[PDB]
C-alpha cells in the first residue's frame, strides 16, 4: 500500500 | 454529469450550502462540506469555485477518483485558478496518471503571473523524460526566480514523488514544512513522501503534526494506518482506520466508497487474531470498534 500526497 | 452525485442530497434544499460547505471545511467534516459542494455544483453547474471546493475537499477525503472529476469541471470554467492545477498534479500522481500529474504541474506554474513569462523560454523518467524534464527545469528556473517559494519547494516534493526520488522530495518537502508549519498538507505531503521512501518512523512523525493541524484529515488518518500497518503495528493501525472510516460517512453511494477502507481493516483485525471482530466488519457499524479500539467519544 502506498502513501497517498 | 460525469460526477456521482450523493442521490439523497439534504444540502439541494437548504438556502446558502456553498457558504455552508466552507463553514463545515472549517468546524465540521470533509464528508459534510462534499455533500454541501455537491449541491451548488448540482443546482449551479457553471460555479467553479463550487467544483474546486469540491474537488480540494474529496482529495483530503481520500477520494482522488472524485477529485479529479470535480476539478477537470473547475479546470475549465477557469485555467488559470492555480489550486486547480496543484490538486490535480497531486492526485494525478496518487493515481499514477503521468501525463497528467506533469501536464498539472505545467499548468500550476504558467497559469501564475509571476511565472507566465516561462512558457515561452527555450529550454531517471524514462516513460515521459522530455515532458519530466521540462517541468523539473521549469520549477528550477521559477525557484532562480523565487527561492525561498514554499509551493515551488512542495511542487518539486511532488514531481519528485512521480519520478521515485524520494530523497530530494523529502528534501524540497522539508524546505516547504520550515516554510509553513503549520500546512497540514505539507505536513501531509512530506509524510506520504517519507513513508514511500521507506522512512515510516519519521513519515509517522510528519503525519501527526498534518492530524494535529487538521484532526479531521481523513486521508491522513488513513496514511497512518498504512504507515502503522508497515511496521506491524495493527493496534496503532487499527485505531486510525475507525477514526477515518467514522470521519468519511460523518449514505448510499458513500456507504459503498468506505467498503475498501472495511476491507482493509479486516485484514487487520485478522493479521491480530480477532475472528470474532473480523466478523462484525461485515455489518459496517463502527460502534463496536469504537469501543473495542478507545475511541467512545463516538457513541455519544
Amino acid at each position: 500500500r502506498a502513501a497517498k500526497l | 454529469t460525469d460526477y456521482p452525485f450523493e442521490a439523497n442530497n439534504p444540502y439541494m434544499y437548504h438556502e446558502n450550502p456553498m457558504e455552508e460547505g466552507l463553514s463545515m471545511l472549517k468546524l465540521a467534516n470533509l464528508a459534510e462540506a462534499a455533500l454541501a459542494f455537491e449541491a451548488v455544483c448540482q443546482a449551479a453547474p457553471e460555479r467553479e469555485e463550487a467544483w474546486r471546493s469540491l474537488g480540494l475537499t474529496q482529495a483530503e477525503n481520500e477520494k482522488d477518483g472524485l477529485a479529479i472529476i470535480a476539478l477537470n469541471h473547475a479546470r475549465m470554467l477557469d485555467p488559470k485558478d492555480i489550486a486547480v492545477h496543484a490538486a490535480l498534479a497531486v492526485s494525478h500522481t496518487n493515481e499514477h496518471n503521468a501525463n497528467a500529474a506533469l501536464a498539472s504541474l505545467r499548468a500550476w506554474l504558467l497559469s501564475q503571473p509571476q511565472y507566465e513569462q516561462l512558457g515561452s523560454v527555450n529550454l531517471f523518467f524514462f516513460a515521459a523524460p522530455n515532458e519530466y524534464r521540462e517541468c523539473r527545469t521549469l520549477l528550477h528556473a521559477a525557484l532562480e526566480m523565487n527561492p525561498n517559494d514554499a509551493q515551488l519547494h512542495a511542487s518539486l516534493g511532488v514531481l519528485y514523488n512521480l519520478s521515485n526520488n524520494y530523497d530530494s522530495a523529502a528534501a524540497n518537502l522539508r524546505r516547504a514544512v520550515e516554510l509553513r508549519p503549520d500546512d497540514a498538507q505539507l505536513w501531509n505531503k512530506l509524510g506520504a513522501t517519507l513513508a514511500n521512501g521507506n522512512r515510516p518512523q519519521e513519515a509517522l512523525d510528519a503525519y501527526n503534526r498534518a492530524l494535529d493541524i487538521n484532526p479531521g484529515y481523513v486521508r491522513v488518518m488513513y496514511n497512518m494506518a498504512v504507515s502503522y500497518s508497515n511496521m506491524s503495528q495493527y493496534d496503532l493501525a487499527a485505531k486510525q482506520l475507525v477514526r477515518a472510516i467514522y470521519m468519511q460517512v460523518g449514505g448510499e453511494a458513500s456507504r459503498e466508497a468506505t467498503r475498501s477502507m472495511w476491507d482493509f481493516f479486516r485484514m487487520l483485525l485478522n493479521v491480530m487474531n480477532r475472528p470474532d471482530l473480523v466478523e462484525l466488519t461485515y455489518a459496517q457499524n463502527v460502534e463496536p470498534f469504537a469501543k473495542e479500539f478507545g475511541l467512545q467519544s463516538m457513541l455519544l
